[PDB]
């Protein structure tokens, strides 16, 4: 019943806004705090009732001082990049997987990719085009997904919520596993 | 692979500044968480790690190790565990000034003179408190056998990311047929 989530992931692929979103029920159109803290999400995954507390972090260089403090005890990670920036996603395996394998050795992992919204819009689209990249494809999500181990891949959008409510009952899933897973163991 | 880182404070502060309220607040708150610181100066010491204990439900008696005091007068004790019996290996320290990154807690066991264990323990970063820590292992059992009956050595290091000796000790663990 009572579960800790980490969400992490690179600057400003869109945690805080998720966890906003799933907590409030709308995007945070205009202030967005640097991380969302104390919050438990009551979430029913079917069978129990679980609280899921939702521990929000970030970087922009010097919180990656305090980010460790974040991982005690987790039992879900949400780990993140954009759909809109392929660089992003390259930091899963070079940056995040080590840090999140480091100090929370055999907790799942959620891949998922945000900003799906942004997939086929066109100012995303032109900009990326420039670099001679695209936005990234669900197949590349899915295959890095496999690739680092994770429970499983998800996409969802912040902006408009559309897939929201389905990765934190998947991340509760995964918590409750785990425890378972745890148980174993180795040693 | 991983990473580391660190730083711081300033840073935170710054972040917160951023500025406030715012963012810043938250952041601061976260920071707060972490936290605290304490101290500043440085040197402390800014980490002193207070003490070892086996969290063991059925065990009639008390089984501690005070590692603020002398350290090798445990070559000549032991601990003695039931076969079996699932138990938590916990390290008490204290994060006094500074926050402390991907802390690590290692035992290479012995037998007969010989090395036939290694395992390594995922602690992680704490920062200063004036209240002490307690890290929980996660639950372990005792051996069980003829050929897993007998006396061990464990060789303990509570390190982190800059690979910093924390403390380092040597503690004993009986493994028989029954408490006695
Ligand atoms: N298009 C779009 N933008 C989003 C979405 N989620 C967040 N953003 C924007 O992306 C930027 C970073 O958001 P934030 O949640 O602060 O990311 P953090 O640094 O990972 O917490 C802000 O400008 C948000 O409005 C989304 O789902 N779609
Ligand atoms: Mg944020």
């Amino acid at each position: 019943i009572r579960k800790k989530l980490v969400i992490v992931g690179d600057g400003a692929c869109g945690k805080t806004c998720l966890l906003i979103v799933n907590s409030k029920d709308q995007f945070p159109e205009v202030y967005v705090p640097t991380v969302f803290e104390n919050y438990v999400a009551d979430i029913e995954v079917d069978g129990k009732q679980v609280e899921l507390a939702l521990w929000d972090t970030a970087g922009q260089e010097d919180y990656d001082r305090l980010r460790p403090l974040s991982y005690p005890d987790t039992d879900v990670i949400l780990m993140c990049f954009s759909i809109d920036s392929p660089d992003s996603l390259e930091n899963i395996p070079e940056k995040w997987t080590p840090e999140v394998k480091h100090f929370c050795p055999n907790v799942p992992i959620i891949l998922v990719g945000n900003k799906k919204d942004l997939r086929n819009d066109e100012h995303t689209r032109r900009e990326l085009a420039k670099m001679k990249q695209e936005p990234v494809k669900p197949e590349e999500g899915r295959d890095m997904a496999n690739r680092i181990g994770a429970f499983g891949y998800m996409e969802c959008s912040a902006k408009t919520k559309d897939g929201v409510r389905e990765v934190f009952e998947m991340a509760t899933r995964a918590a409750l596993q785990a425890r378972r897973g745890k148980k174993k163991s180795g040693c | 692979s991983v990473n580391y880182k660190p730083p711081a404070q300033k840073s935170i502060q710054e972040i917160q500044e951023l500025d406030k309220d715012d963012e810043s607040l938250r952041k601061y708150k976260e920071a707060l968480l972490g936290r605290v610181a304490v101290s500043a100066d440085p040197n402390v010491p800014n980490v002193v790690v207070t003490g070892l204990t086996l969290v063991c439900s059925s065990a009639p008696g008390p089984l501690e190790l005070d590692l603020t005091g002398d350290l090798e007068s445990f070559k000549k004790q032991s601990f003695v565990l039931k076969e079996g019996v699932e138990y938590r290996i916990k390290i008490s320290f204290r994060v006094n000034r500074e926050i402390v990154s991907g802390m690590k807690y290692i035992q290479h066991t012995y037998r007969k003179g010989v090395k036939i264990d290694k395992t390594d323990y995922m602690v992680g970063s704490y920062g200063p408190r004036a209240e002490e820590y307690e890290f929980l292992t996660p639950v372990e059992e005792a051996p069980k056998g003829m050929l897993a009956r007998g006396s061990y050595s464990i060789k303990s290091r509570f390190t982190d990311d800059d690979k910093t000796d924390h403390l380092s000790w040597e503690w004993n663990l009986t493994i028989k047929k029954d408490w006695k």
